[PDB]
């Protein structure tokens, strides 16, 4: 990729590369060299089908803007769940993965901007097949709702453990992320879990057209603006950073792409679509059926009844009153 | 810097004779030497690093040769004990780039004979 | 083992002589063959082609690089090379000296500088050293600041002494109205010490705002890391007089020493691996042939990269890949606009070039000495001096630091610096009351000869001698009123009475 | 310590003739080949680095083929002034020498 973007593109004098997700989702390192070569003079990338939070960290991926937010943004999609049913006790469990801790850091900030607290932070390793102790110490707590968007095998193992044991009844309900719902963890899925899904998440034509329009608007503004020098005509001789990088990143930040294809395709300070629309698939008899719509500010349920885990038709109990109380004290007269 | 050998000779049968090759800074440059077989074959004798360590020998003179170096006089100190059946002619050499490693060398000595 | 040394700058063969031509590289089955390749360029194409040629054709497994450019993206370019070669890489100087992001699990690239938490801890140690618990924080929207302030907090409450964090600031320079919004909290700027987080281009604007408002006055001490200040030689005109920064040792710790220590650590790690498993992990066959299942071959190498001991010093790195004992230098830019090293940090030891706080008097008029020089002689219960509690760094709040004088007849050629000890007293109570009433301060030190003062053949000594020679501006101590002193100093209004008294047993 | 042997330690040639010596290394040198010579009183001289590496003051008539474990060093139309003996030396573990090869002229 480096060699192809250098032997024919950087002498084409490319102003904005375009990058898509790697074919084999075993290692997501295809966009890495191209972000490299963009950012070596700090030219931003147009990420198109990318959802990883390792490029979301503007610390060095400040030359990167995506059209769809990563999975870490969907933490806010969980935050509005707090408004749905008023469930004050929520657990946090996360694997050793960059996406995992980005998403738990950002949901922690979310729950902290409304004076709220989680209940226990759990840090397990991905790929492990013995999650028995962690599940034990998490189920004994008042938490009846879990949440994690991680690798599929951990998903699957949790599902198997909840299946062998008694945690699929009426009361043990929780939410699930994006990709843990397609595959083995969909075979081990319960009857009634709910999850989020992207509108037009497969049709790359709308996203491509939206990004072509964004980039055309940005280049038009730039070229109609003050004087501009040239990008490196080649991969030889030029040393110093490009002065056009500041102006281009400023233009992209201020980009008003109100003429979007699939809605108001306008981004944020970290290039992430705002007022995002997401469908809500409930697992009605293993089938993903829409029972809600996210518009960006609220979440409105649909006309079909939400089938709950364990076979409920009403609001599941998310947290209970611990009737059994535990007391400790110092032995001292005349009180003990 | 130029290398000049001295202390060539094996007159005493069964003895231990000291060969040396002085240099004219040479303190940070490693040094080696080559013995000449009666069949003219060039053979390694002993190895010293630039710091004096790594005193190893090939599978022919292992465990019977004593070797040392001194950078104050830029000299090596080799004892011959088991070269009785050899009218050898050793010559010293300084590998380039110094260091503990080994490279290709061109600065060569003068040639001193060893006779019994 | 093939080693490649990338040269970008004025470095010459003297570094080669100092690096490998002085240490013993034995105990390795294969001799380390080192090759130096020099280029003024950091353009990706040439360097990646050169390293690919050195990797496939020559099978080089060691990477050593240093330069003299402020380009920071090359530090993580090295990280990409590590990801593409599975060979250890070390950053030393210039573009390979500052901090790095995207710590990669498959990469084993290490850097010789300080890790973010390391300069955080060093900065808070300096903060404790100058014992002025009032401070503010100015931080831009440059990412990575959240973890920095998180660890600053974690440590500031980890030490449960009574700190005082005024405010934490988030700056938005992408909006012109952002600065106007920032002015509101800039109105809340009263702490003399502000901790800065920004880049260099953001720094220029920050200094511009600071000196436009007038934050260059007395007591305003600024401490910035190496990233904020950039390179020491490049001094922007926005730099205020008396500006203090913290960076790595660039003068005493020369580059040849750095590369020698790095290659020694590399040799030690290679020997440790050879003892661990006794096989040589062959490098990749080609740059296009990435090894997926062979990661475990190099990961064991990484297992010895964090912990390496060299020359009896703990030069080992940490989990993120940064030397746990770095030689850090705190430098000061004075009115002369020259950078002078005024603080050192090495081997868990912190040393100040000035025991007393250096006088960073700005280029302002008046320059009245609000910090009056005060000397006193030990006389209980007027003076009670005790050793400063080492665990707490100071003593309890009512005590004041005072200086044991610079006298040692054992070696008069070397001046034994003043010794800070916590002291209390009624006189000190009067002094703090008058200091809070008149809004001024004072420095406390000890009389040289341990005497109030006497006219030794006309020349006064002791406290009276210090006052006469203007060494001590104002005087503090339980000294009565004498006519001889009256002719040489001005006696103030007494605060307590005394005289020729007689005491008898109560019986 | 890595060892090495040389073959056939013999040559049959005159003022004209292509003489080839086969270096049979033991460990994978990955081009670590070296070719040396010596005189009985003129003073030895450096001849050949890696494959066909030209050197100042050195004729380029020497040729090399093969790699790794097997090398072939060929000399074509040698002069009667440099009548000496050649040696194939490498370096993997410290130094790795061998028996060597001869060269005699009728
Ligand atoms: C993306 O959506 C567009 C718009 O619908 C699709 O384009 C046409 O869609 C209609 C109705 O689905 C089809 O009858 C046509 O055959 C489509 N033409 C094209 C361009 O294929 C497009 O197919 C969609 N692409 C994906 C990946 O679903
Ligand atoms: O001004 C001073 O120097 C001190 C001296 N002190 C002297 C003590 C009495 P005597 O001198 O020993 O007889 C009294 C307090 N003031
Ligand atoms: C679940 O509950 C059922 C019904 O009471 C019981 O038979 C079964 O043992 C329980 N399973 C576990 C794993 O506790
Ligand atoms: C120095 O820079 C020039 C200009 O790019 C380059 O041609 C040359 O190769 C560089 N020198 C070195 C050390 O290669
Ligand atoms: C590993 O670290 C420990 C810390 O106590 C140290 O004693 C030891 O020498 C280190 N080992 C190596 C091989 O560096
Ligand atoms: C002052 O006089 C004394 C004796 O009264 C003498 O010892 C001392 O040295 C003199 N001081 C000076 C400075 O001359």
């Amino acid at each position: 990729m480096a060699l192809s973007v250098c032997e024919d593109l950087i002498s084409s004098q490319v102003y904005a590369i375009l990058v898509s997700h790697p074919p084999t989702p075993n290692d997501h390192f295809t966009p890495t060299p191209v972000s490299y070569t963009a950012g070596f003079y700090r030219i931003p990338v147009l990420g198109l089908t990318t959802r990883m939070s390792i490029y979301s960290d503007k610390s060095i991926h400040l030359s990167f803007l995506r059209t769809v937010p990563p999975y870490s943004h969907q933490s806010s999609v969980w935050f509005e769940m707090m408004r749905v049913y008023n469930w004050n006790h929520i657990i946090l469990l996360v694997s050793d993965d960059h996406e995992g801790r980005a998403a738990q850091k950002r949901l922690e900030t979310l729950l902290e901007e409304r004076e709220s607290k989680a209940e226990k932070v759990l840090q397990f390793d991905p790929g492990t097949k013995n999650v028995t102790a962690l599940l034990m110490e998490a189920r004994e707590l008042e938490a009846r709702v879990i949440i994690l968007s991680a690798s599929e095998d951990d998903a699957a193992t949790v599902y198997r453990a909840a299946a062998m044991l008694n945690m699929t009844g009426s009361g043990y309900v929780w939410l699930v992320g994006e990709r843990e719902i397609s595959g083995n963890a969909l075979r081990y899925a319960p009857d009634g879990i709910i999850g989020l899904q992207l509108i037009n998440g497969k049709n790359e034509s709308a996203h491509i057209s939206d990004a072509v329009g964004v980039v055309a608007q940005a280049v038009h503004e730039l070229l109609e603006k003050e004087n501009i020098t040239d990008p490196p005509r080649g991969c030889v001789g030029n040393t110093n950073i490009w002065k056009t990088g500041p102006l281009f990143k400023r233009v992209l930040m201020s980009s008003k792409y109100a003429d979007g294809v699939t809605g108001r395709v306008e981004f944020n300070e970290d290039g992430d679509r705002k007022f995002a629309n997401y469908s809500i698939m409930n697992l009605q008899n293993r089938k993903l059926v829409q029972v809600g719509i996210y518009n960006g500010t609220h979440v409105i349920p649909n006309d079909r009844k939400i089938i709950w885990p364990g076979g409920e038709t009403e609001k599941p109990r998310g947290y209970q009153m611990s009737t059994r109380l535990k007391i400790v004290t110092i032995h001292q007269e005349p009180f003990v | 810097v130029k290398l000049q050998e001295s202390g060539g000779g094996l007159v005493q049968p069964g003895g231990s004779l000291k060969l040396s090759c002085a240099a004219s800074t040479f303190s940070s440059y490693t040094m080696s030497w080559v013995r000449q077989t009666p069949e003219k074959r060039l053979e390694w004798v002993a190895y010293i690093s630039n710091g004096g360590g790594g005193t190893y020998y090939p599978d022919t003179v292992k465990g019977r040769f004593t070797i040392s170096r001194d950078n104050a006089k830029n000299t090596l100190y080799l004892q011959m004990n088991s070269l009785k059946e050899d009218t050898a002619m050793y010559y010293c050499a300084r590998p380039s780039r110094g260091g503990s490693s080994y490279w290709y060398f061109d600065v060569w000595g003068a040639g001193t004979t060893v006779t019994v | 083992i093939g080693i490649a040394v990338i040269l970008v700058g004025t470095s010459d063969e003297v570094a080669i002589k100092d690096a490998h031509e002085k240490d013993d590289f034995h105990h390795l089955s294969v001799v380390p063959r080192v090759e130096l390749v020099a280029m003024n360029e950091t353009d990706p194409k040439s360097i990646i082609t050169r390293i690919c040629d050195l990797m496939s054709d020559r099978k080089i497994q060691g990477v050593v690089f240093a330069d003299d450019t402020d380009q920071e993206a090359i530090a993580q370019i090295l990280d990409f090379i590590s990801a593409q070669t599975l060979t250890p890489i070390l950053g030393i100087h210039g573009g390979s000296s500052m901090i790095m992001a995207d710590k990669d699990e498959s990469s084993m690239f290490f850097q010789f500088g300080p890790s973010i938490e390391q300069q955080a801890s060093v900065m808070l140690n300096i903060m404790e050293e100058y014992d002025w618990y009032i401070f503010s924080i100015v931080t831009t929207y440059f990412p990575g600041y959240q973890d920095f302030v998180n660890k600053i907090r974690s440590t500031i409450e980890n030490s449960f002494v009574g700190w005082e964090l005024e405010e934490v600031l988030l700056l938005d320079m992408s909006l012109d109205d952002g600065d106007s919004k920032i002015q509101n909290q800039l109105k809340k700027l009263q702490s003399p010490i502000i901790l800065l987080y920004c880049t260099k281009e953001e720094a220029t604007y920050i200094f511009e705002v600071a000196n436009s408002v007038g934050l260059t006055g007395y007591g305003y001490t600024w401490i910035v890391p190496s990233l904020v200040a950039g390179d020491t030689d490049t001094v922007p005109s926005e730099f205020p007089t008396g500006l203090i920064s913290v960076s790595y040792d660039e003068w005493d710790y020369g580059l040849p020493a750095r590369v020698r220590d790095g290659i020694a650590i590399i040799t030690t790690a290679a020997s440790d691996m050879l003892s661990e498993h006794s096989f040589i992990p062959e490098p990749k066959s080609s740059c296009y042939n990435t090894h997926e299942k062979r990661i475990y071959q190099s990961n064991m190498l990484n297992r010895y990269l964090i912990n390496v001991t060299f020359e009896g010093r703990n030069l080992s790195f940490s989990e993120d890949g940064y030397q746990m004992h770095p030689k850090l230098v705190i430098i000061l830019l004075n009115k002369e606009r020259k950078w002078e090293r005024v603080g050192k940090w090495k081997d868990k030891s912190l040393q100040m070039k000035y025991y007393v706080w250096p006088r960073m008097c700005p280029e302002t008029e008046e320059q009245e000495d609000d910090h009056l020089s005060i000397v006193t002689l030990e006389e209980a219960p007027f003076v009670i001096v005790e050793s400063v509690d080492p665990l707490s760094g100071t003593c309890m709040r009512n005590t004041v630091p005072c200086q044991k004088r610079i006298i040692s007849e054992n070696k008069t050629d070397e001046e034994p610096g003043y010794i800070k000890k916590c002291c209390k007293g009624f006189c000190i109570d009067i002094l703090k009351k008058i200091s809070k009433s008149v809004k001024f301060t004072y420095d406390l030190y000890l009389v040289t000869n341990g005497k109030h003062g006497k006219k030794i053949n006309g020349t006064w000594n002791g406290m009276i001698g210090e006052v006469v020679m203007k060494r001590a501006y104002m005087a503090v101590g339980s000294l009565t009123i004498n006519e001889e002193r009256s002719e040489v100093v001005d006696f103030s209004v007494p605060f307590i009475e005394t005289g020729i008294s007689v005491m008898v047993s109560r019986s | 310590d890595i060892q090495m042997t040389q073959s056939p330690s013999s040559l049959s040639a005159s003022l004209g003739g292509k003489v080839t010596i086969t270096c049979k290394a033991s460990q994978d040198i990955n081009k670590y080949i070296a070719w040396y010579q010596h005189k009985p009183g003129k003073g030895p001289r450096l001849l050949i680095h890696y494959t066909s590496s030209l050197q100042p003051g050195i004729p380029s008539r020497f040729s090399g083929s093969g790699s790794g474990r097997d090398y072939s060093f060929s000399i074509s139309n040698l002069e009667p002034e440099d009548i000496a003996t050649y040696y194939c030396l490498q370096y993997d573990n410290l130094y790795t020498f061998g028996g060597g090869t001869k060269l005699e002229i009728k």
